[PDB]
RNA sequence: GACGGGGCAUUGUAAGUGGCAGAGUGACGAUCCACUGAGAUCCAGCCCCGUCGCAUUCGU
RNA sequence: CAAGGUGAACAGCCUCUGGCCAAUGGAACAAUGUAGGCAAGGGAAGUCGGCAAAACGGAUCCGUAACUUCGGGAAAAGGAUUGGCUCUGAGGACCGAC
RNA sequence: AGGAGGGCGCGGCGGCCGCUGCAAAACCCGGGGCGCGAGCCCGGGCGGAGCGGCCGUCGGUGCAGAUCUUGGUGGUAGUAGCAAAUAUUCAAAUGAGAACUUUGAAGGCCGAAGAGGAGAAAGGUUCCAUGUGAACGGCACUUGCACAUGGGUAAGCCGAUC
């Protein structure tokens, strides 16, 4: 028979299998459209999530109630010095879709990226594109470095860069292992990718080369892992009563007699967290750029001198010393997570889209507690 | 004694023979199956190892219940392994046996190496349980005959 | 080799979250655990005034931090863990100290 | 060396409990030899066995509560 | 790495010494005040840096 | 047979004499359990049903309705107080205890 | 469903004809055949003392079932499980072997209508000493309410008895 009354069902049938993420860095899977006729330009960034903190800025929304008054707004932290580019990938069209076409790297690798293709380095010789540098020595090497770019230049439609980041500038991490990602150029002609690309080789191309403020992008990471749970907090079905024989945890009925299976639309228990996940629409309220005075925690309102690491540090993260981004709201996986940022897919045409923030006041009291001073200069004054 | 298997270099081999030893069958079996054709100090390191927690025991057959290590990886890609000590105990005193049998022929202990080895299930023992509503249940070991065999080649 | 070293051992943070019945058998478990990757032995014996200082408070409140001395000795080498003397002041600015 | 009839035989010789019986645990062996009430007796004069005082339990808390 | 130092945080002013402070009683005496936002704890999954240490396999 | 303290008390809780640590051990803290807690705002909307839980609780003073077989109801209901310290008064025997 | 005929096989008895320590019966075999078939014949092995065929006659004479009887054996499965009564730790000794035995120290519990000290029923040697092959003490044990060898219960007044 029908059931008595409709509810609508608990969880997305979208997000299947809730199993654990088969990678750690959050990876893009859609590139934005290319564009010939822009300039050549990079379409994703690499960063690590510092810490969530506080801000107070004055809205201008015309129609709004908040229009000329000031808000509180949650934000995130996330670090992101520059990258560095040390190869290129082409792709070419094919009746089964795009296939690698060729790849060249740069001939200075560091360590830290390189310590990516080992699974133990301090027991191994080290030998890693060692004999590939050595086509840079001679002229029959130069030769084919140069073929293998004029191939790229002819047959390929996609051209993309290989970008690591500089993970021990975050000594926090407490990692000497890079991240590695491709990054496609979104602008030109192929040509025009191709040098644009190369010209890049062993350089730090900045987060300001890639974003921009009050830009809306979309953030790609692995969320939190929680392990194995139960079915009330893994689809947040409903507790049975309290009088349950064996317990009041779980599903009641998991199925009709007919189809005499369990189907796969069912709450069950299992892996819980630590999943892929793209999120959309985050708006960049600033761009801290080291050596700057954009990196303080000051605004124009506030011209008290203080950095934008809290009072103590960020919790379980460290002291924020290189690039960074202030971020609307909440953010995927937790501190110290390698996260993905990647430009829109669709046009911001939209008044959040095109708002423009202004900063009114950052808060960095500690986090580790009920803080209530701004900079420790302010805790000792009070003090005596 | 005829064993299951003849040496087929008589003279160049030493064998050692354990009737009804009180350890579980399985266990056991699982243990011999480990170390086929070892040598046989290889063979003793090894055992000593799962005497010590360092290396398990795979378990290939018998094996429904029993949990993943990542000790047993290698030679058993999932995870199903153990350290049967009573098993491993009980092989090594066959292992010493047959050693000092060789010696008294004159073999050199290296170079020797596990030609044959065998588990055979001896005859059970009983003893009792109880259960709820007043009944009463087996409860039973299983102990078994074990073969060994070193041969130099 | 034969060598006197007076370590402080932060047990407060080794036993964080323990069980109550447990905590102060883990303690001990601790202290050999320290010993053991301190001088590189295997064999750690527990000095039965150590033993006491350890249990003084019940099974429930060890000590957050106590000074001790571990001797490494021939026997095959092992180490004994002895209670050491605490200065005035206390353990601030204590650091590792060898003996003689 | 089980100790376990010197500790009976010096409770009953000594009219205490077994929990107040102290064998020298330096003497485990020559404690050992003995087997009879009279030689139990012999080692309690040589002052290797020991009868163990009272646990205190003072009255000082309830004297002073009175008086208040 | 182990201690230690600093930052950050929680609780709420330690022990001790001193006081012509203290209902009163015949030296006692709750409590109060000063040293004293003191003392204690603080990664165990917080942040930053003077003393001491440091076997089994695989050939496309 | 049956001790000390608290207390009205052979209540509960702690201790002395005496007796015991015998109940397989080790590692780790997933789901679901079992036993035991807390939870903002609301306060039975939950459920056949307040099931379960929570609230009440000792002592002292005040005060206590209908109805009644005049004995009860009644600890009805409803209020207030309670620590520590320093004292003060009263109540005795031939110096003492509450 | 049912009836009948002709055959195959098992065990005796009366007869006849044989075999076998130069290896009978039984059992085993990816050995070779005969018969539509029930079955039969031979080969190789094991085994070590009896067996067969033909005629007649006789019978406790042929199994896949009966929640069939008795015995043995699997999968389940090295799985379910060993979670009440607050609790152990250190050093030493002994021993082939110690988380579990003994000593000392420490931390705890029973809390005197007890986890203390003694009796009536009931049990019958469990009491004590020494020793230890296995079994048993649902992990273990050097250890015992296990096992083996010895020892131990005294009355005119306590009881029965009246
Ligand atoms: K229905
Ligand atoms: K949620
Ligand atoms: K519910
Ligand atoms: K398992
Ligand atoms: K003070
Ligand atoms: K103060
Ligand atoms: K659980
Ligand atoms: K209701
Ligand atoms: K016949
Ligand atoms: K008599
Ligand atoms: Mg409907
Ligand atoms: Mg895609
Ligand atoms: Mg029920
Ligand atoms: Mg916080
Ligand atoms: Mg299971
Ligand atoms: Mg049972
Ligand atoms: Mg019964
Ligand atoms: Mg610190
Ligand atoms: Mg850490
Ligand atoms: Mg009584
Ligand atoms: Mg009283
Ligand atoms: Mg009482
Ligand atoms: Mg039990
Ligand atoms: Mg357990
Ligand atoms: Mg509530
Ligand atoms: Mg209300
Ligand atoms: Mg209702
Ligand atoms: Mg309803
Ligand atoms: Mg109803
Ligand atoms: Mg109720
Ligand atoms: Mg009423
Ligand atoms: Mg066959
Ligand atoms: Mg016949
Ligand atoms: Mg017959
Ligand atoms: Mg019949
Ligand atoms: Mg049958
Ligand atoms: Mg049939
Ligand atoms: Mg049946
Ligand atoms: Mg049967
Ligand atoms: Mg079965
Ligand atoms: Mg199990
Ligand atoms: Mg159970
Ligand atoms: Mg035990
Ligand atoms: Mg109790
Ligand atoms: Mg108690
Ligand atoms: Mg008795
Ligand atoms: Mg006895
Ligand atoms: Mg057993
Ligand atoms: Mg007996
Ligand atoms: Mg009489």
């Amino acid at each position: 028979s029908h059931r008595k009354f409709e509810h609508p069902r608990h969880g997305s049938l979208g997000f299947l299998p809730r199993k654990r993420c088969s990678r750690h860095r959050g990876k893009v899977k859609s590139f934005p459209k290319d564009d010939q006729q822009k300039p050549c330009h990079l379409t994703a960034f690499l960063g690590y999530k510092a810490g969530m903190t506080h801000i107070v800025r004055e809205v201008e929304k015309p129609g709004s109630k908040l229009h000329k008054k000031e808000t509180c707004e949650a934000v995130t932290i996330i670090e992101t010095p520059p990258l560095v580019i040390v190869g290129l990938v082409a792709y070419v069209k094919t009746p089964r879709g795009l296939r690698t076409l060729n790849s060249v790297w740069a001939q200075h690798l560091s360590e830290d990226v390189r310590r990516r293709f080992y699974k133990n380095w301090c027991k191994s010789k080290k030998k890693a594109f060692t004999k590939y540098a050595l086509k840079y020595d001679s002229d029959a090497g130069k030769k084919e470095i140069q073929l293998q770019l004029e191939k790229m230049k002819k047959y390929a439609t996609i051209v993309r860069v290989i970008a690591h980041t500089q993970i021990r500038k975050m000594k926090g991490l407490k990692q000497k292992k890079a991240h590695l990602m491709e990054i496609q150029v979104n602008g030109g002609t192929i040509a025009d990718k191709v040098d644009y690309g190369y010209k890049f080789f062993e350089k730090e191309v900045p987060v300001e080369a890639v974003f921009q403020k009050d830009e809306m992008v979309d953030i790609i990471g692995v969320t939190k892992g929680k392990g194995y749970e139960g079915v009330v907090t893994r689809w947040g079905v409903t507790r049975l009563p309290r009088k349950t024989h064996r317990g009041l945890r779980k599903v009641a009925c998991i199925g009709a007699w007919h189809p005499a299976r369990v189907s796969y639309t069912v709450a069950r228990a299992g892996q819980n967290g630590y999943h892929h996940r793209t999120e959309m629409n985050k708006k960049i309220y600033k761009m801290g750029k080291s050596g700057q005075e954009s990196h303080e925690a000051c605004t124009e309102f506030d011209r008290t001198e203080k950095d934008i690491t809290p009072m103590g540090g960020f919790p379980h993260y460290g002291v924020v010393k290189g690039d960074y981004l202030m971020i609307k709201g909440c953010c995927v996986g937790p501190k110290k997570r390698v996260v993905t940022l990647r430009q829109s897919l669709l046009k911001q045409t939209s008044r959040l889209a095109l708002e423009e923030i202004k900063l009114k006041f950052i808060d960095t009291s500690s986090k580790f507690g009920h803080g209530r001073f701004q900079t420790t200069d302010e805790k000792q004054k009070f003090y005596g | 004694v005829k064993y299951s298997t003849d040496p087929a270099n008589p003279t160049k081999s030493a064998k050692a023979m354990g009737r009804d030893l009180r350890v579980h069958f399985k266990n056991t079996r699982e243990t011999a199956f480990a170390l086929r054709k070892m040598s046989l100090n290889k063979a003793k390191r090894y055992l000593e190892d799962v005497l010590a927690h360092k290396q398990a025991i795979p378990f290939r057959r018998y094996c429904r219940g029993v949990g993943r290590t990542a000790q047993v990886k290698n030679r058993q890609p999932n995870g199903q392994g153990r350290w049967p000590a009573k098993s491993a105990k009980f092989v090594l005193d066959l292992l010493k046996n047959a050693e000092s049998n060789a010696e008294v022929k004159g073999l050199d202990v290296d170079a020797l190496y596990i030609s044959h080895i065998q588990v055979n299930q001896a005859q059970k023992q009983r003893r009792r349980t109880y259960r709820a509503h007043g009944r009463i249940n087996p409860y039973m070991s299983n102990p078994c005959h074990i073969e060994l065999i070193l041969s130099e080649k | 080799e034969v060598v006197t070293r007076e370590y402080t051992v932060n047990l407060h943070k080794r036993l964080h979250g323990c069980t109550f019945k447990k905590k102060a058998p883990n303690a001990i478990k601790e202290i050999r655990k320290f010993a053991q990757k301190a001088m590189g032995t295997n064999d750690v014996r527990i000095d039965v005034k150590l033993n006491k200082h350890i249990w003084s408070s019940g099974i429930r409140s060890v000590p957050r931090r106590v000074r001790v001395r571990i001797a490494r000795k021939r026997n095959e080498l092992y180490s004994l863990v002895t209670v050491a003397e605490v200065p005035q002041e206390g353990l601030k600015g204590l650091g590792t100290k060898v003996v003689e | 060396v089980s100790l376990k009839l010197q500790k009976r035989l010096a409770s009953s010789v000594l009219k205490c409990g077994k929990g107040k019986v102290w064998l020298d645990p330096n003497e485990v062996n020559e404690i050992s030899m003995a087997n009879s009430r009279q030689n139990i007796r012999k080692l309690v004069k040589d002052g290797f066995i020991i009868r163990k005082p009272q646990k205190i339990h003072s009255r000082s808390r309830a004297r002073r509560a009175h008086e208040a």
